[PDB]
RNA sequence: ACAAAGAGAACGUUUAUAUGUAAUUGUACUAUAUUU
C-alpha cells in the first residue's frame, strides 16, 4: 500500500596522476626517446634558457617517477651542454633547435655538405659587433667594454632598455671611442673553433671564482639571536661571550660568523647537546667539543642544497641570492649567474656517485625518506635549520 | 523527456502505450521528426540493454542453485570461504548480508 | 556490425553468429559498398536510403525524362530516373511472328 | 517565431513555371508528381461507368474451368462494389479473381453470353 | 571551463607513490574515497585554529565577552581557504598534504597547489593512482555455470547510440541548467538491475523467458518430438 | 555517384512485380511496382521456378484493399499514389474549433494507491481506472505507480484483455465525447443492455396497496 | 493585436468577440409618393 497526496511529484522539479614511465615502456628504444626527445631536451631547454632552474625540474620529473634523472648521465651532459649553451648564446641564437634532433649551432654553412662551419642570422653578425668590437678595445688599450656583460636577466642591469641586434640601418651604435665595426669585420669569424679562439674569456662563464661555496653551511636570514631556543642559547652565548677571549656580555644583536650559526643549530635543538653545552659555558668548547657535528656537515649542508633549490625559483633565486651572495637577483650580470650554476652542477655531478648517501639524497622525494635513508641525526638539525630559516621571515611576514 | 509533439500526438501516445511504442511503432519517413532518432536511438539502446540486465539475472539464480547445494554444507563456517571461493563470491558482503539477514529480516517482526 | 554480437566468455570476442548476416540491413553509402546494420537500428539511416536511390542528378537536367511520354518507360521510384526494360526491336519482331499474329 | 510564416506567397497563384520565367516548381509542391491534375480529372477513363472493364474474352470451356476455382459456399453478394476512388482494374483470371468485384460480375456475364449457368446467387 | 582537451579522469588504476611504502600502513587509507578525506576534513580544520591562530591570524568569531563565540571559525572559508601566502601555504603544506601523505609535489603542482580547496583534488588523486586495480579473475568452475546457460546477452548496443561528440564547453551547461533530456538529448549511464514495476520491457521478457520455460520443459518430455513427426506422418501420406 | 544502388523493396515473388513503395514502407509516387531482376528475367526462366498452385497465389488480388498495409486501400489503384487522406485527417478541420474536452484514459494499477485527503483508493493493484490525463501524464506514470492500459499491457500483466476504445477516435467535441462514454458503458456493461437491466417495471407494480 | 472558449491553460495553436482610428477611406379603397 502506498500513500500520495496528489499535486506532488511534480515531474519536472585537473592534476596528472604521476606515473612512472618504466611502466609504460613496452619495448627498449621507445623509453630513449622518452629519455632524450622527451626529457633531454627539457634539460637543454633549460640549459639554453636558463640553468639555474634545471635542478627544479629534476626534483618536479622525480615526481612523475624518471628513473636515472640525478645519475651521472645527465650530469654529463647538462654541465657540458650549460657552457657551450652560452657559446653560442651570446653568438645570437634565439632558439636552441633547428629541428628536433640538431643544434641551431650545427646546421652548417653550406645546406649539407659543410663540414664545420655555420649560417648566422643578422642577429648573430650583428651580436659579434659587440664581440669584435671588445676585441679591438682590448687591443686599443681602452676598457673593453663588452655591452653584453651589462646583460642580466631583465636585461641591461643600468635601469636601461636593450636594444636588439639586427639595428636599425639608422642607428648604428654609437661608439664612444670610435673603434666602427661592420659586416666586413666578422665576415671571416665563422668556424666554431676559429671563434672560441679570439675571445674566449669574455664568454667563458668565471667559475673559479665562484668554484665553491656549497661545501660550505651557509645561511639566508638568520643572526646571533636566530634560534629555536631563544632563551636557552642566546643567553648561553652571552655566557660564551663572557668567557671568550676579549668578551663582551651578550648586549648586541649582529649575527655571529656564518660558519659558526650552523654551530649554534647543532646545540639548539638537539637537546643533548643543549645540554653537552647546556654545562660547559667556554667558547673554545662549543665549537671544538663536536668533532661529530662538523665531521658530518657534508650530510647537513647538500640536504640544505637540494631542497632549497627544488620546489620554487622564489627559493632558487633565495638561494643563489644566499650562497653566491646576491642583493636581488634580477639586477645581475647574465655570465656571473652561468658561474653560479656552473658550481650548482659542478658538484651534483660528484655529490650524487661520490656521496652513496647522497646518491638517494636526491633521487628522493619526500623530506622522510631521505632521514630513513641518509643520516639521520644530521637531518633533526638540518630540519631545525629549515625550521628557523623561516623563523626570522616570518616576523616581517607579519 | 520533453520532445515537442502537435495537438494529436498527445493522444497517440495513450492508445499506443507510452512514450516508447509510440516511437517504436511508427518508422524514419512515418515518424518524420529529428528528434525521433535522438531519442529512439536510445530506447532502442535502452531496451536491449534491458534484456541484458535480465539474463544478467537468469544467468545469476542459474549460479544460485549451484551455490544453494553447495552451501547446504555447514560442517565449517570458515570453510564457507571455500563454498564461495570456488565460485569466486567474496565472503565479507555474502556474511554482511547474512548478517543483514539478521536484521533485514527481524525489522518485520 | 559490433552491436548484437555475442561475445564468448573464456575469449572476450564476438563469437561467429551466422544469423547475424541475414537481420542485416546493408545500409548503402558512398566511401563504402555497403554498411550491414541490425534491423532494429535501421530506422536512423532511412534518408540516406532515399538518398541513394534518388538519381545522383539534379531532376531538372533529366527532366526530359519526366513530361514526355517516356514518362511510361521509367522507372521512378524515389525520383530515381533510369530506364525500364525495353524489348528490342529485332525480338519484338520475334516475340509477335511466333504469336503468328 | 509565433507562427513560422504566415501569408506564404504562393497563395496569389505566382505564376513560377519553368517555361515562363525561368523557376521551376516551388518547393512545396513534389517534384515529381506523377500524373496530371487533368489525369485526375477525367473519372470517365477511371471509374467504370459503361465502360468494358476486363480486356480478355473466354470461351466456353475456359468459363467451365475457372468456376472450378471458386471455392464452396461462395456468394456473390459478400463481395461489395469498390468505393468511387479506386480505380476499376480486372486483372484477368488470377488467384481469387471472385473477390474482384469487376472481375467477378463481368466473367459471370460471359457466363450469360456463353450459355454457361451462373450457380452462385444474385445481387441481393 | 570544461575540457583542456588534456583533461585527465579519475584513473583509479593501481601505481603507488614511492614513498606510499605500506600504503602508508595501507588499511589507514583503504578507506573510501570519502572515508579517505574524512581525515582529512579533521586535518584540515587543524591546519587552521590553533594552527595559525595561534601564532598569526585573528579568525575566531567575537562575541559579547570578547571570545570565540562559534566553536571554530566559518568552517567554510576553511574548505575555500586560499594560502596565498608563499610560507603560511607552506606551513599550512608540510603539515596535511606533506605532514602526512608523503605526496610530493611538482612546482607545477604547488604552482596550481594555491587553495586548499583545490589541494584536496590533488591529494585525492595520488591515492586514487594507488588505489590498487581489481583483479578480474573468475574461477572457471563458475564460468561453465555462466557458459553453459541458454541465455546469454547480446552485449553490443552501446555502439548503437546517438554519437554526441563535439566542442564540450556545452557539456557542462546542461548540467546546472536543464537541458540534457531535451529535444531527444538523453544521458545514457549503464546499469545493472531495473525497477521491476513497471517497466513494459521488463515485464515483456519475463512473459517471454516463462514461456521459454513451458516449451524447454516439453522438450524433456518428449512431446515436441511427438508433433514434430504428426506433421511430417500428415506429410508423406501421399 | 551511388556505388551499388539498393534493391526494391519487397521483391519476395517470382512472378510478379513488387509492390509500389509506402505500401511496404517508402515513397509514395508511383502507382507501379518494376524489379529490373524480374524483367531481364526471361519468361522461360520466369515461369520454370514456380508452379501453377503457385502462379496463382501471387498474381493473388486484393484489389479493394491493400495487402501489406492493413485496413488501407490498394494504393496502386487509387487516385494517387499517396496514402489516404479522409482517412488519416488531423484532429481540427479546416475551420473548427480546438473544443476537443477533458478525456480521461484507462489505466491498470500496479500500486495500491491510499489518497490522503479521501482515504480512498485510486485503485489496487491490477485495476484498470479512468482517470485524468496528466495525472496518469505526469503523477501516475512516472512514480512506477500505473501503466497505460492498452490491450497489450493487459496481456503482459496476466490480465483479461478488455476492450476500452482507448483513444480510437479523439471526441472533438463534448458531444462526441459524452457519446464516446456511451460506448464503453456497452463494452463494460453489456449485460446492463443484452436485455432489461431489471424489469422493475412489470413484476407486481402496485403490490403495497396491502400490508402497511 | 488584447481578452473569451478549449485542453488538471509552462508556455507554441484553432474558434467566438469590440477595442485605437490605430490608417489607409469616403461623407454638400387607385392612386399620389420614392429612389438620399
Amino acid at each position: 500500500v502506498i500513500s500520495y497526496k496528489a499535486g506532488d511529484y511534480h515531474l519536472v522539479p585537473w592534476f596528472r596522476p604521476y606515473d612512472l614511465q618504466d611502466g609504460c615502456f613496452d619495448r627498449d628504444h621507445e623509453r630513449l626517446s622518452y629519455r632524450f626527445y622527451n626529457l633531454e631536451t627539457k634539460v637543454i631547454w633549460k640549459a639554453f634558457d636558463t640553468p639555474e632552474l634545471i635542478g627544479m625540474l629534476l626534483h618536479d620529473e622525480t615526481v612523475k617517477g624518471n628513473s636515472g634523472m640525478y645519475a651521472p648521465d645527465m650530469l654529463d651532459a647538462a654541465l657540458h651542454y650549460t657552457r657551450e649553451a652560452r657559446y653560442w648564446r651570446c653568438i645570437g641564437i634565439t632558439k636552441p633547435f633547428y629541428d628536433r634532433n640538431t643544434l641551431r649551432a650545427h646546421c652548417w654553412e653550406d645546406n649539407g655538405l659543410q663540414v664545420g662551419t655555420l649560417v648566422m642570422s643578422q642577429a648573430m653578425r650583428h651580436a659579434l659587433m659587440d664581440l669584435e668590437r671588445a676585441v679591438r678595445r682590448k687591443e686599443l688599450g681602452l676598457e673593453p667594454n663588452y655591452l653584453w656583460d651589462r646583460w642580466g636577466p631583465i636585461g641591461f642591469i643600468d635601469g636601461a632598455r636593450a636594444d636588439y641586434l639586427p639595428r636599425f640601418e639608422h642607428n648604428p651604435y654609437v661608439d664612444p671611442d670610435g673603434v666602427d665595426v661592420t659586416e666586413i669585420d666578422v665576415l671571416p669569424f665563422n668556424t666554431h673553433e676559429q671563434i672560441r679562439e679570439r675571445y674566449r674569456d669574455f664568454i667563458e662563464p668565471d667559475t673559479a671564482p665562484f668554484e665553491e661555496v656549497f661545501r660550505s653551511p651557509s645561511h639566508g636570514s638568520l643572526t646571533t639571536l636566530a634560534d629555536i631556543p631563544n632563551a636557552s642559547v642566546v643567553a648561553l652565548y652571552k655566557d660564551l661571550k663572557l668567557k671568550a677571549g676579549t668578551p663582551v656580555a651578550g648586549d648586541a644583536v649582529e649575527l655571529a660568523p656564518a660558519d659558526v650559526r650552523t654551530l649554534f643549530y647543532l646545540s639548539a635543538n638537539p637537546e643533548w647537546r643543549a645540554v653537552a653545552d647546556g654545562k660547559a659555558s667556554w667558547e673554545e668548547v662549543v665549537d671544538a667539543m663536536q668533532p661529530v657535528q662538523a665531521e658530518l656537515d657534508e650530510k647537513i649542508d647538500a640536504a640544505r642544497l637540494l631542497q632549497n633549490t627544488r620546489h620554487n625559483a622564489e627559493r632558487v633565486r633565495a638561494f643563489f641570492e644566499e650562497k653566491c651572495g646576491f642583493h636581488d637577483f634580477m639586477y645581475t650580470p647574465d655570465k656571473t649567474i652561468t658561474a653560479a650554476v656552473l658550481c650548482y652542477l659542478t658538484e651534483l655531478r660528484r655529490i650524487c656517485t661520490e656521496t652513496a648517501w647522497g646518491a638517494a639524497l636526491a633521487k628522493c622525494l619526500t623530506d622522510m625518506e631521505r632521514v630513513q635513508g641518509m643520516g639521520r641525526d644530521a637531518f633533526l638539525v638540518y630540519r631545525h635549520i629549515e625550521d628557523a630559516i623561516l623563523d626570522k621571515k616570518r616576523r616581517l611576514w607579519a | 523527456v520533453q520532445v515537442p509533439m502537435v495537438e494529436a500526438a498527445m493522444f497517440e501516445i495513450e492508445k499506443d502505450g507510452g512514450f516508447d511504442n509510440f516511437i517504436l511503432k511508427r518508422s524514419g519517413p512515418e515518424l518524420r521528426s529529428t528528434y525521433g532518432e535522438r531519442i529512439r536511438r536510445h530506447l532502442l539502446v535502452r531496451q536491449k540493454e534491458t534484456q541484458k540486465n535480465f539474463v544478467l539475472d537468469q544467468q545469476a539464480k542459474a549460479l544460485a542453485e549451484v551455490t544453494q547445494a553447495e552451501l547446504m554444507k555447514a560442517t565449517s563456517e570458515e570453510e564457507l570461504d571455500a563454498v564461495l571461493a570456488k565460485y569466486g563470491m567474496d565472503a565479507e558482503e555474502f556474511k554482511r548480508l547474512m548478517a543483514k539477514r539478521v536484521m533485514e529480516q527481524r525489522k518485520s517482526v | 556490425v559490433h552491436a548484437n554480437r555475442y561475445v564468448d566468455h573464456d575469449t572476450y570476442e564476438e563469437k561467429y553468429d551466422p544469423h547475424w548476416e541475414h537481420n542485416a540491413h546493408l545500409v548503402p553509402d558512398q566511401q563504402f559498398y555497403n554498411i550491414p546494420v541490425p534491423k532494429e537500428y535501421k530506422d536512423a539511416y532511412w534518408w540516406r536510403d532515399l538518398q541513394a536511390r534518388r538519381v545522383q542528378c539534379p531532376t531538372e537536367w533529366v527532366h526530359f525524362r519526366m513530361h514526355t511520354k517516356d514518362k511510361l518507360k521509367y522507372d521512378f521510384q524515389d525520383l530515381a530516373f533510369r530506364k525500364k526494360f525495353e524489348y528490342s526491336y529485332e525480338d519484338v519482331v520475334a516475340n509477335a511472328k511466333d504469336m503468328c499474329s | 517565431e509565433t507562427t513560422p510564416v504566415k501569408y506564404v506567397p504562393e497563395m496569389l497563384n505566382i505564376q513560377n513555371a519553368k517555361w515562363w520565367n525561368g523557376r521551376g516548381k516551388p518547393v512545396y509542391r513534389s517534384t515529381y508528381n506523377e500524373k496530371s491534375w487533368l489525369e485526375k480529372a477525367r473519372w470517365g477513363a477511371f471509374t467504370k461507368g459503361s465502360r468494358p472493364v476486363m480486356r480478355q474474352r473466354y470461351s466456353a470451356a475456359a468459363l467451365k474451368e475457372a468456376l472450378e476455382m471458386v471455392p464452396e459456399g461462395f456468394e456473390t453478394c459478400d463481395v461489395p462494389r469498390p468505393p468511387q476512388r479506386i480505380r476499376a482494374q480486372s486483372e484477368g483470371v488470377v488467384g481469387r479473381w471472385y473477390t474482384n468485384y469487376w472481375t467477378l460480375h463481368s466473367v459471370r456475364y460471359q457466363c450469360q453470353l456463353a450459355g454457361v449457368e451462373w450457380q452462385f446467387g444474385e445481387r441481393q | 571551463n570544461v575540457a583542456p582537451a588534456d583533461y585527465v579522469p579519475p584513473s583509479p588504476r593501481g601505481i603507488r607513490p614511492a614513498a606510499w611504502d605500506d600504503e602508508f600502513a595501507d588499511v589507514v587509507l583503504s578507506m573510501s574515497d570519502e572515508e579517505i578525506q574524512s581525515y582529512l576534513l579533521d586535518k584540515l580544520t587543524e591546519v587552521i585554529f590553533a594552527e595559525t591562530q595561534r601564532d598569526g591570524y585573528e579568525l575566531r568569531r567575537l562575541d559579547f565577552e570578547g571570545k570565540p563565540l562559534t566553536e571554530l571559525p566559518e568552517r567554510r572559508i576553511i574548505e575555500n581557504f586560499v594560502f596565498e601566502e608563499e610560507t603560511l601555504r607552506e606551513r599550512v603544506l608540510d603539515r596535511v598534504v606533506e605532514g602526512v601523505f608523503r605526496l610530493v609535489p611538482t612546482s607545477t603542482d604547488r604552482l596550481e597547489l594555491k587553495s586548499v580547496a583545490n589541494i584536496i583534488d590533488f591529494v585525492l588523486t595520488h591515492v586514487t593512482v594507488a588505489r590498487k586495480p581489481l583483479q578480474h579473475e573468475i574461477p572457471e568452475a563458475a564460468r561453465t555455470v555462466m557458459r553453459s546457460h541458454p541465455l546469454q546477452p547480446q552485449l553490443g548496443f552501446v555502439h548503437a547510440l546517438p554519437t554526441d561528440n563535439r566542442d564540450a564547453v556545452v557539456q557542462e551547461w546542461e548540467r546546472m541548467h536543464h537541458l540534457d533530456w531535451q529535444f531527444g538529448k538523453a544521458v545514457y549511464e549503464p546499469r545493472s538491475a531495473e525497477n521491476e514495476r513497471g517497466n513494459l520491457t521488463w515485464l515483456r521478457e519475463v512473459r517471454h523467458h516463462e514461456a521459454r520455460e513451458a516449451f524447454q520443459a516439453d522438450v524433456d518430455s518428449g512431446e515436441a518430438r511427438r508433433r514434430h513427426m504428426a506433421k511430417i506422418k500428415a506429410a508423406a501420406q501421399v | 555517384v551511388a556505388p551499388w544502388v539498393p534493391p526494391p523493396r519487397h521483391d519476395v515473388k517470382v512472378t510478379m512485380p513488387p509492390p509500389p513503395g509506402g505500401e511496404v514502407g517508402g515513397s509514395y509516387g508511383v502507382s507501379t511496382g518494376y524489379s529490373d531482376r524480374l524483367a531481364r528475367t526471361p519468361y522461360w526462366k520466369r515461369m520454370a521456378l514456380s508452379t501453377y498452385a503457385l502462379r496463382m497465389k501471387e498474381n493473388e488480388t486484393r484489389y479493394p484493399m491493400s495487402p501489406h498495409r492493413e485496413g488501407e486501400y490498394d494504393l496502386r489503384y487509387t487516385v494517387t499514389a499517396y496514402p489516404d487522406h479522409i482517412k488519416h485527417r488531423p484532429l481540427l478541420e479546416i475551420g473548427e474549433a480546438h473544443q476537443i474536452p477533458t478525456i480521461e484514459i484507462p489505466v491498470i494499477f500496479l500500486v495500491n494507491l491510499w489518497d490522503e485527503e479521501r482515504l480512498t483508493w485510486f485503485g489496487r493493484q491490477y485495476e484498470t481506472v479512468y482517470v485524468n490525463r496528466n495525472v496518469a501524464r505526469e503523477e501516475l506514470l512516472p512514480q512506477r505507480y500505473a501503466i497505460y492500459a492498452t490491450e497489450e499491457a493487459y496481456k503482459l500483466l496476466g490480465l483479461p484483455v478488455v476492450n476500452h476504445s482507448i483513444h480510437e477516435e479523439i471526441p472533438k467535441t463534448p458531444h462526441a465525447y459524452k457519446k464516446l462514454l456511451e460506448k464503453q458503458s456497452y463494452t463494460e456493461e453489456r449485460w446492463k443492455y443484452t436485455i432489461e437491466y431489471l424489469f422493475r417495471k412489470y413484476e407486481a407494480d402496485p403490490p403495497e396497496l396491502q400490508d402497511k
